[PDB]
């Protein structure tokens, strides 16, 4: 196989890794917020240890989700350098501000968040893990406004001179209407993620601390985590019925592929010779498999609502069916996130930059086109080879790691604590089980 | 000036506050086995750059997104050509991530253990091969017409005097920063401990940095090259100098103008050009074929000019919030 589809693959691999974590991101840091400033204001000790149980949570999260980060921005130049040509003039832009703004803004108030408790006042530490979450809807918007550009290129016009499309609208390239629908929906589905993680453990702990005060986060954190997934739910609804109104227009051949012949023989008689389709299999079960696993998240919010109503409690085998439920469902939206993606990205080929097809009568932006063969960097495929390798299994132990300790970390439960102690030097940020060993004892 | 001009000033400043900021990280990293020989050392040591290394890497993530902005030819050639050495560096990277953020959700020695063979990687990695990322580009790469660079061909040809050279200047340098930094940011005996392994650090800096620096002034660089290199290597001698009197705080800064003088030497014995060709047939690239539009610089500098203030204010008060001084339980 040649080093088109390996970058191909190297590239999907990789960013698949990093949506992987970062929805969780997405939601829970607001959640994680939301969580410390209700324990601010209303002062209960319950809302402390869902701030620190989550928030364990979130920390982790966050850490794999800055490395596959990393990765992404120079894997652009390092190997799709006739891409990263044709489109640094406008495509870089959106880039450049994200790292700018929102990366700055999440690294650095998140650092205040994990170390600043005592150095700053509390409602100044509630600020910095809010402006962490508004920081992360900001990065998700900046990047989203870069890929709506190569879906839907605008605000861009070819220049011969340098055979290059370069930008000359700074307002329609921010405000495309594909950037536009595209940030909601990833808003909402990094919200239905960590809502629905925060409902399933919430209701798996109800039923464990039930078999088994110092339990009593589990109830408002469970309707924290209702509330959360019904709402992202609804918006996921209504912002992903907007993009399909928008996919209609700007790019028929992916809904074609969730007819196909009529537009490949047009695509062939405009752009010249050549296949012009996506892989119809991937696109069709990745649609399917974005909407089936949102169906699921809804059936766990769904049965929690029935069993929890009222402050009841299951005690027969329908308390270990819905621990059990919980547990199943937790996955569910981090796959349904990576079915979308690979759906857009996937029924975005054979173009690393789409056709616009209101540009298509217009000669000095016709040229903004560019397939994904005339888009990668030239390489030996034994480097593209060694480095997909490497990162796919490096980013397998980190995955690997990452459930193991997210998982020791729910075990562990709740901390006794309900408000942070200068001994032991706890606070809203405080993990878990950082004074406990690997396995630990209880 | 230009704004071609302008937004070349800007990618040296971009990278001049990455190897600044992310060099005393990278130094911490270092010598966080080297000077900690406990537990308590080394987790005092990595908990100096704790609260503030992310924001340090998001500096690398700038001058990657605002050379690929400004400057898309420069940052496809640059990053296509050189694509093993950053894998290596991404791949440190992404090792040193988890092994400090992950560092403190166990507290068991193992987990310990493979959180400093994290740390360790990415800290040695991205100096050694940053200095010959730098190094190569200041030498020369093998550009075709087409601003396109072989990468197979041309790894063979990296490996050279001149690169390895500057990987052990640039990892010698940020060893001498983090060296500094920790004098600063630390109290107790684990700053004791770091004053004894000053003379190693500072001898290994001023024994390869000043012959780099002193070798791509004349060899690549303007009349006025030497001076600059005169002042790098004047800026170590003085950061060495005064740890050595106990001034951490003019120690940590005279190792910042080094660290900012050896960026500025790079980037203006570079100027014009951004990519100097070794090929004959090939074009070398500078700040004008290798460049945006001018609607793209222009947009670019107001937004830049707007936010990078507020960034560095901010950054800075954090950087304040946690300057108190950190020690070393029993
Ligand atoms: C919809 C949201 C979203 C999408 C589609 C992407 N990212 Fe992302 N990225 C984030 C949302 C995000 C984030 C949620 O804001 C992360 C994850 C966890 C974090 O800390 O920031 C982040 C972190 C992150 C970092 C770490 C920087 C730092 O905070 O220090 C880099 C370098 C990137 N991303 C780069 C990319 C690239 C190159 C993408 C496309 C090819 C990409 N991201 C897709
Ligand atoms: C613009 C910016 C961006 C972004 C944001 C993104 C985001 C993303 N992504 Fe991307 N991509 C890109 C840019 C991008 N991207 C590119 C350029 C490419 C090249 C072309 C291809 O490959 O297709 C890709 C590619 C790709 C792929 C492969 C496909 C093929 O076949 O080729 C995949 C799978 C993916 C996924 C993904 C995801 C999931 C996401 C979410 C996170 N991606
Ligand atoms: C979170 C989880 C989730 C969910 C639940 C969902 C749910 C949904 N959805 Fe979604 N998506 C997603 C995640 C998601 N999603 C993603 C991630 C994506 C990628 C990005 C964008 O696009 O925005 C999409 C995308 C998308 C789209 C477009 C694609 C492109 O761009 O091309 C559409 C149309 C839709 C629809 C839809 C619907 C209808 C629904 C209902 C069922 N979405």
């Amino acid at each position: 196989m040649d080093v088109v589809d390996i970058a191909r693959w190297q590239f999907g691999i990789t960013t698949v890794y990093h949506f992987i974590f970062v929805p969780l991101t997405i939601g829970l840091a607001p959640l994680v917020a939301i969580m410390q400033t209700f324990w601010q204001v209303t002062g209960k000790e319950h809302w402390y240890r869902a701030t620190r149980f989550f928030g364990t949570v979130l920390l982790i999260n966050f850490a794999v989700g800055v490395a596959t980060g990393i990765v992404q921005e120079f894997q652009f130049g390092m190997n799709w350098s006739e891409y990263s040509r044709f489109v640094g003039d406008v495509f870089g832009g959106p880039l450049a501000l994200e790292g700018l703004i929102a990366f700055f803004l999440e690294s650095v108030f998140l650092g205040l968040w994990i170390f600043g408790w005592g150095k700053i006042p509390g409602w100044l530490h509630t600020a910095s893990i809010w402006i962490v979450a508004i920081a992360t809807n900001i990065s998700a918007y900046f990047i989203i406004v870069a890929n709506s550009f190569m879906q839907h290129p605008v605000g861009a016009e070819y220049n011969p001179e340098t055979g290059r499309a370069e930008l000359t609208d700074f307002w329609a390239l921010l405000t495309n209407s594909t950037a536009l629908a595209a940030f909601p929906h990833a808003v909402a589905g990094g919200f239905l993620t960590a809502g629905t993680f925060v409902l399933g453990i919430s209701g798996w702990w109800i039923i464990r601390a039930h078999r088994q005060s110092k339990h009593s986060m589990h109830r408002p954190a469970l309707w924290v985590g209702w509330w959360t997934t019904v709402v992202s739910s609804v918006a996921l609804f209504i912002t992903g019925d907007t993009q399909a109104k928008l996919m209609f227009v700007q790019q028929p051949m992916k809904m074609a592929s969730a007819g196909v012949n009529q537009l490949q023989a047009a695509a062939e008689q405009a752009y010249g010779p050549g296949n012009y389709s996506p892989n119809l299999f991937v696109t069709y079960w990745s649609f399917r498999a974005m909407i089936g696993l949102m169906l699921g998240s809804l059936a766990i919010a769904a049965i929690a609502w029935l069993l929890l109503r009222k402050k009841r409690t299951p005690t027969g085998k329908i308390a270990r069916l819905f621990q059990i439920g919980s547990l199943i469902a937790i996955p569910f939206p981090f796959l349904a996130n990576s079915a979308g993606w690979i759906f857009t990205e996937m029924g975005r080929q054979p173009w690393v930059v789409h056709p616009n097809p209101e540009s298509a009568g217009d000669a000095r932006t016709e040229m903004i086109r560019m397939t994904v063969d005339m888009g990668v960097s030239d390489h030996a495929p034994w480097q593209v080879w060694l480095t997909l390798i490497g990162f796919t299994i490096l980013y397998l132990i980190l995955f690997v790691v990452w459930v193991w300790l997210i998982r020791r970390a729910v075990l562990i439960g709740p901390p006794e604590e309900g408000a942070p102690s200068v001994e032991a030097k706890t606070g809203p940020a405080t993990p878990i089980g950082s004074d406990m060993p690997m396995t630990p004892l209880q | 000036m230009d704004h071609n001009t302008f937004w070349f000033i800007l990618i040296a400043f971009l990278f001049s506050g990455y190897f600044l900021l992310e060099g005393f990280d990278f130094g911490v990293g270092i010598l966080a086995p080297i000077i900690g020989k406990d537990s308590a050392a080394r987790n005092t040591v990595i908990r100096t750059i704790g609260p503030v290394w992310d924001g340090n890497e998001v500096w690398l993530i700038v001058a990657g997104g605002a050379l690929f902005a400004a400057f898309p030819e420069w940052y496809a050639t640059m990053f296509s050509g050189m694509y093993l050495p950053l894998f290596l560096v991404l791949v440190s990277l992404i090792i040193r991530v988890v092994g400090l953020e992950w560092r403190k959700k166990v507290d068991d020695p193992r987990w310990q253990k493979w959180s400093d063979r994290a740390i360790f990687i990415g800290s040695w990695t991205p100096p050694l091969m940053w200095g010959f990322i730098f190094a190569n580009i200041l030498r020369g790469m093998p550009i075709k017409a087409d601003h396109t660079i072989d990468a197979a061909a041309a790894l063979p040809g990296m490996v050279n005097v001149f690169a390895i050279l500057g990987a052990l200047a640039f990892t010698a340098l940020f060893a001498l920063h983090g060296l500094a930094f920790i004098r600063l940011k630390t109290a107790g005996r684990v700053r004791t401990d770091a004053a004894k392994a000053a003379p190693g650090v500072a001898l290994l800096a001023a024994v390869t940095g000043g012959p780099f620096v002193l070798w791509a002034a004349i060899a690549y660089g303007r009349s006025w090259s030497w001076i600059l290199a005169v002042l790098i290597i004047a800026a170590v001698l003085g950061g060495a100098f005064a740890l050595i009197k106990d001034r951490d705080g003019l120690s940590f800064l005279s190792t910042s103008v080094a660290v900012i003088g050896v960026v500025a030497l790079l980037f203006s014995s570079l100027f014009p050009n951004v990519m100097p060709t070794t090929l004959a047939d090939g074009v070398s690239l500078d700040i004008w074929n290798a460049s945006a539009s001018h609607y793209a610089l222009t947009i670019l500098t107001w937004t830049a000019a707007v936010i990078a203030p507020l960034v560095v204010l901010y950054q800075g008060w954090t950087y304040w919030v946690f300057r108190k001084r950190l020690h070393a339980e029993p």
